[PDB]
Formats: structure tokens, C-alpha cells, sequence
């Protein structure tokens, strides 16, 4: 039974198991408008206005795919490191143009001016109610500097 | 001079406004709001895991 | 020159014994209280590793001006760092898109394979 | 060659603008009083 | 606040001019007077060794101060950068061997649909 749960949790998906989307059969609608379609369906079936139905498709066969693969694929380092280059720059280059979308930033930031501020303002009050306390105590202390002071210089004159 | 005037030099008074549906201007200013108020949330973080035992070593 | 952290000019710099690599006294001195690594090789470096290693003075220009100067530099490294952490999250996002549709050709490939075996056993008949 | 804590402010923008603002309101009118005294 | 050989909060704190440290008048003095010595780097001292004027201070609280904070803010954010620096140069670098693979796969899916559908032509026609 050890054996059967490592086999399913490997061979579930390699993007699943890995690491780190919103159901939309419209962005596969419009995105068709074949191996693009292949994708939007895969990418639906794992997540499982959304509908699955995917569930008999997805280790055999997989490693002997990866291996043919891998058979047809320096210089091979330096195309892929230019590559990376241009789309670094292309990465750059439209986060350049922006600095529709605007009102997204602004409703972004109303979720966090709420959910930030209201933490702030319990974190300010639970520390107020503390340090307010604390505060008096500290500052009443500082006068009493301002006043150990003033009459230390007279002290000092009149000696 | 600022003291003989009795004026002080006045300070950036734009973060706290602000306006939605603005432009290119309004997105910094928004995008401003957000980076200082992650800041900010990070800065009363810091504060309140030791609370009032700083104040009172003080 | 630079300090490979921050971005600055140190006042004060450190090398590593570990990786090559000049660091400034703060910064990997808060790294190293954190865990106990060198920041680009992760190589186990301490405090007592490092051996402590220009300076041209800014003027600017011919006060109140200057307080404006320092709010718009804030201001600025403010949307600097904020532009290049979206960017990090999207390309990390647009990354995850490829390795679905990766893993989604290739057993669009397992069957396209049977397609081709099933071809091969008619065309001997 | 021979450690002391402030207790940041709950309220600590401020900094950047009002804080600072009132350091150097401090620093003037108090030393051109001083050179009136 | 604190005396470095008794521990106590020291009522009379004189400070000596070898090893920086706040001692306790008392206690201090017994140690010189058993040896001419600092406690602490057992360097020479003598009791006239051990020991503002005009200008009235205000207490340590949040303008060096807000200028030693500024340092804080910027040196934790600097080290911010290198979080997305570093993290950036692992997706990338992920993100071309993936595109390579990627090129490298797909110009054998489109042999494979060539090959498969040309021997669904070839077959179908006999």
C-alpha cells in the first residue's frame, strides 16, 4: 500500500507535484479562436464556471517518453544563455511602459489599505492601551530632567 | 533664514491624498501606498513581538 | 567597487574566505545572524571567517531642496523594488505555464506513438 | 573606547515627512534663540 | 547600570580610563588596592586614573537617532533585493532549460504527426 501511493502521487502531474489559476473555458474558447487546446484541458482536469470531466489519461509509458526525448535534443549552452538574455530584456522592457489596468493596482491596495490598516489600528490600540501608559510614564520623566537641569546651572552659578 | 521667517520648508504632502482612476502619475502614487504600507505592517510586526518589554527597558 | 548585496559603494568591506566575493561589514553580518551561509555560494561561513579589507565624497551642488531630494529618492527606490517583485512573481507564474503544457505534449506524444505502432502492424499486413 | 533602546513610536510617512520636519524646526529656532540669548 | 565584577546596580559608577567599563567606587578600589590593575584587561590603573560640563542634553529617543533608523530601513531593504535577486536567478534559469526542452520536444511532436498521418496516407490508398 506504500508502494501504490508512491507510484500515484509521482505520476499524478510534474507541474502538481512540483510547485506553484482561475477556471475559464472563454480563455480556452478565445485562445482557439492543437497542442494549445491539449494544454487548457490538462490544466483544467488537474485543478479539479468550471466543469471536469478528465480523469483517466495520466508512469511507463512517461519514462520512456522523457527518455526518447531527451535523445533528440557548449553551443547548446550559449543559445539558451542569449535566449535568456532577449527575454530578460523583453521582461524589462514592458515593465518599463507601464510605470484597465491601474484601477486593478488601486482595488489591490484598498485590500490592503483594509486588511493592513486594520491590523495596524489593533496593533496601534493593543499597543496604545500598553504604551500610552508607558509613554506618560517615560515622558513625565524626561520633564523631570528639564527641571534637574534648570536648577543645576543655578546651583552651579550661584556656587 | 528659516528661523528669522518663521517658516519651515514644507514636506512631500501627496503620499496621504491621492485619488482612484487617475493616470501614469496616480498608478506611482498608488504603487507607493502599497510598498510603504507592506512596510508599514512589517514595521508593527517587529514592534508588537516584543511589546512592552522594550518600552519598559527603556 | 560594489558590494554584492545591497548595491553600494561599502565603507566598511568584508571578504568571504569561502566564495570570492567582497561583502559589506552590516549586511553580511545580518545574513550570517540569520543562518549560517555565504549569500551566493550557501557554503557554511561564520563571523570569524571574514577578513576586513576610493572613497570620493558627493557634492552635490550649491537645503530645503535637499529634503525634497531624499523624499523623491525614498520615493523612487520605493517603485524600484516594488516593480522588480511583480516581475519575480510573473515570470515564476509564466514559468509554471510552461512545465503544464511540457508534461502535457508528452503524453499527447505516448499517444500519438500508438497511432504510428498501430500504422506499422497494418502496412505488414 | 567604552547599550541604550528607544522605543520606536506605534505610530512610526511620519518618519520621512512630520519627524523629520520638526528635527530641523528644532534645530533652528532654537539656536537662532540661542544666539539671541 | 550594571557593575562588570559584582553584578549590582552600582551606587557610586566610576568609569576607568584602560579598559572602558562602568565600576562600582567600592569595588573598584578594593580590586586597585589589591593590585594596581583593571579588572577587566588587567592592564595598570591607579585610583586617580578611575573617574557633561555646559550643554544640557535631552534623552536618547525616535536626530541621530532618526538617522542610525533610516540606515536600518534601507540595509533591510537592501538585503529584500538580493530575495528576489537570487530567487530570480533560479526561475530563470529554470525558465531556459524548460523553453529549450521545449523547443527541442516540439519539433519531434511535429515529425510524429507528419510520420503518423503519412502512414494513416500511405496505408488507407494500398
Amino acid at each position: 500500500d506504500n508502494e501504490r501511493s508512491n507510484i500515484k502521487s509521482g505520476k499524478q502531474l510534474k507541474s502538481r507535484i512540483r510547485k506553484f489559476f482561475a477556471s475559464l473555458p472563454s480563455p480556452k474558447n478565445d485562445f482557439e479562436i492543437d497542442e494549445k487546446e491539449e494544454d487548457a484541458e490538462i490544466a483544467e482536469y488537474e485543478k479539479e464556471e468550471d466543469n471536469f470531466i478528465e480523469p483517466p489519461s495520466q508512469p511507463r509509458v512517461s519514462l520512456v517518453a522523457v527518455p526518447l526525448a531527451y535523445s533528440t535534443l557548449k553551443n547548446n549552452p550559449q543559445s539558451a544563455i542569449d535566449n535568456k538574455y532577449n527575454l530578460l530584456v523583453a521582461n524589462a522592457i514592458n515593465k518599463e511602459p507601464h510605470m484597465e489596468s491601474r484601477m486593478q493596482h488601486i482595488t489591490q491596495g484598498r485590500t490592503s489599505m483594509k486588511i493592513q490598516f486594520k491590523t495596524a489600528m489593533p496593533p496601534t490600540e493593543v499597543l496604545l492601551e500598553s504604551i500610552q501608559s508607558k509613554v506618560e510614564s517615560i515622558e513625565q520623566l524626561q520633564r523631570k530632567l528639564q527641571h534637574v537641569q534648570p536648577l543645576e546651572q543655578q546651583n552651579n552659578e550661584m556656587c | 533664514a528659516l528661523y528669522t521667517e518663521y517658516l519651515k520648508q514644507r514636506n512631500n504632502k501627496k503620499r496621504r491624498t491621492p485619488d482612484f482612476n487617475d493616470d501614469d502619475d496616480t498608478l506611482f502614487l498608488e504603487e507607493y501606498r502599497r510598498k510603504y504600507p507592506r512596510i508599514d505592517t512589517s514595521r508593527y510586526i517587529p514592534n508588537e513581538s516584543s511589546e512592552v518589554s522594550l518600552l519598559g527597558i527603556v | 567597487m560594489l558590494c554584492a548585496i545591497s548595491g553600494k559603494v561599502p565603507r566598511r568591506p568584508v571578504l568571504s574566505p569561502k566564495s570570492r566575493t567582497i561583502f559589506e561589514k552590516s549586511l553580511l553580518e545580518q545574513y550570517v545572524k540569520d543562518t549560517g551561509n555565504d549569500p551566493i555560494t550557501n557554503e557554511p561561513l561564520s563571523i570569524e571567517e571574514i577578513v576586513e579589507i576610493a572613497q570620493q565624497a558627493s557634492l552635490t551642488e550649491s537645503i530645503p531642496n535637499l529634503l525634497t531630494s531624499l523624499q523623491n529618492e525614498w520615493d523612487a527606490i520605493m517603485l524600484e523594488n516594488f516593480k522588480l517583485r511583480s516581475t519575480l512573481d510573473s515570470l515564476t507564474k509564466k514559468l509554471s505555464t510552461v512545465m503544464y503544457e511540457r508534461d502535457a505534449a508528452k503524453l499527447v506524444a505516448a499517444q500519438l506513438l500508438m497511432e504510428k505502432n498501430e500504422d506499422s502492424k497494418d502496412l505488414p499486413k | 573606547e567604552i547599550s541604550a533602546q528607544q522605543a520606536s513610536l506605534t505610530e512610526s510617512i511620519p518618519n520621512l515627512l512630520t519627524s523629520l520636519q520638526n528635527e530641523w524646526d528644532a534645530i533652528m529656532l532654537e539656536n537662532f534663540k540661542l544666539r539671541s540669548t
